[PDB]
């Protein structure tokens, strides 16, 4: 149980600073635990930036640097630029073995921010009769990529049977994803009201249909 | 406890 | 252009063993330790351990050494990580990392991928059903239902068709994939002409084409 830890997530905008930091769970991220910095970009694309607490890894832009900021290891990057939004993934070594983080990911303001173009399928009658019934919600355009996902059916959430897929970059480099709804189709006939809900940066937005 | 040498298979 | 070239995917049934490779060019093979990584998402990153390609010297993770076996072929300069009675929790991406040794350490390069899918699953053909709306001008879809095991092909009007389509990626429901393709068109094509998704599934020899049509 030799944990380590990092921030979830951190926003920020191109060309400010911004600081990563990494928790070793028995205390103090000392030099003998080799801080490694590792960058995850879209389409599982890995690469080494820091390594040995504040080596940087050949080829790797200057603007990336690591130290030790209090008892914890801490990625350094200026100057931030728009392709650097990507998930960063912190590694110590405990004499005989490594052990990663859950990963910070990281937001680079590069685009400007954009609600999600939301579209709700009702279930095809060529699915229904096979006795089951799929809403279909695509969340397409979004930015920055979180938001969250919920379904409603008669005006209450319903949490059984839903599936949401995580956001995936899209060409123009916004966000899209999708979520389901699957009931059979005798459950799907009792029903009046269906509601695919997302809430993305606090603004809600919801598609309804009544069957 | 590794790091090198001592440890082929281990 | 330093490279590790891993397969993409494979699939195997649980209580087999599977030997992953990580082809290397570029660099001077045996100057540079290797290491392997498991993820899965959800959970994070796991180490396995490393070979040094010098050597055959070997170093494991604990929780991996009755389950993995690293080695490497000095004249082909790739790595292979074999993986042993196989299990469900098996299922994941395996990356092969190169690693540096002194001046410093780093964990400079990554080959991209093998993500492994260990089930007892049989092959599935996809369901598809057209997606409209009850009620950039309207969107319309293809719904691929139920489908074993990855991947499936997804694409509309032929490829006469670029712009508005949003081909998603599958949920696992039930031991079973299903995912959906998406394409917005000016209010005029629809219904005037009309978009037909493509969806092929290469594992069970199938595919649909399916129009959609008023609702």
């Amino acid at each position: 149980q030799a944990v380590v830890t990092q921030e979830s997530a951190l926003t920020t905008s191109p060309g400010e600073t911004v600081t990563l930091t990494c928790r070793s769970s028995t205390g103090a991220v000392t030099t003998s635990n080799y801080a490694n910095w590792v960058q995850e970009k879209p389409d599982h694309l890995f690469t080494g930036l820091i390594g040995g607490t504040n080596n940087r890894a050949p080829g790797v832009p200057a603007r990336f640097s690591g130290s030790l900021i209090g008892d914890k290891a801490a990625l350094t990057i200026t100057g931030g630029q728009t392709e650097d939004e990507a998930i960063y993934f912190c590694a110590l070594w405990y004499s005989n073995h490594w052990v990663f983080g859950g990963g910070t990911k990281l937001t680079v303001l590069g685009q400007p921010k954009s609600s999600p173009s939301v579209t709700l399928f009702p279930p095809s009658s060529e699915e229904l009769a096979t006795n089951t019934a799929t809403l279909v919600c695509t969340i397409t355009d979004f930015y920055p990529g979180v938001v969250t996902v919920d379904w409603t059916v008669d005006g209450t959430p319903v949490t059984q049977g839903m599936e949401t897929t995580q956001p995936s970059k899209q060409s123009n480099n916004k966000y899209m994803a999708s979520s389901y709804l699957t009931l059979t189709a005798a459950a799907w006939e009792r029903h009046s009201s269906y509601s695919c809900q997302v809430t993305h940066e606090g603004h809600t937005v919801e598609k309804s249909l009544s069957r | 406890d590794l790091w090198t040498t001592a440890i082929p298979t281990i | 252009q330093v490279q590790l070239q891993q397969p993409g995917a494979e699939l195997v049934k649980p209580g087999a063993s599977v030997k992953l490779s990580c082809k290397a060019s570029g660099y001077t093979f045996t100057s540079y330790w290797m290491h392997w990584v498991k993820q899965r998402p959800g959970r994070g990153l796991e180490w396995i351990g490393r070979i040094d390609p010098n050597s055959g010297g070997t170093a494991y993770n604990e929780k991996f050494k009755s389950k993995a076996t690293l080695t490497v072929d000095k004249p082909s300069s790739t790595a292979y990580m074999q993986l042993s009675s196989l299990t469900s929790e098996d299922s994941a991406v395996y990356y092969c990392a190169r690693y540096d040794y002194y001046g410093g350490s780093y964990f400079d390069y990554w080959g991209g991928q093998t993500t492994l899918t260990v089930s007892s699953a049989k092959t599935t053909p996809p369901s598809v059903y057209p997606l409209a709306p009850g009620s950039s001008m309207v969107t319309l879809g293809c719904l691929v239902k139920g489908y074993f095991p990855e991947p499936v092909t997804v694409v509309w009007n032929s490829g006469s068709l670029s712009s508005g389509v949003h081909t998603f990626p599958a949920v696992l429901q039930q031991g079973l994939y299903t995912l959906s393709s998406s394409v917005t068109v000016p209010s005029s094509p629809w219904p005037s002409e009309t978009v037909t998704c493509n969806v092929a599934h290469p594992a069970s020899s199938t595919a649909v084409d399916k129009a959609i049509v008023p609702r």
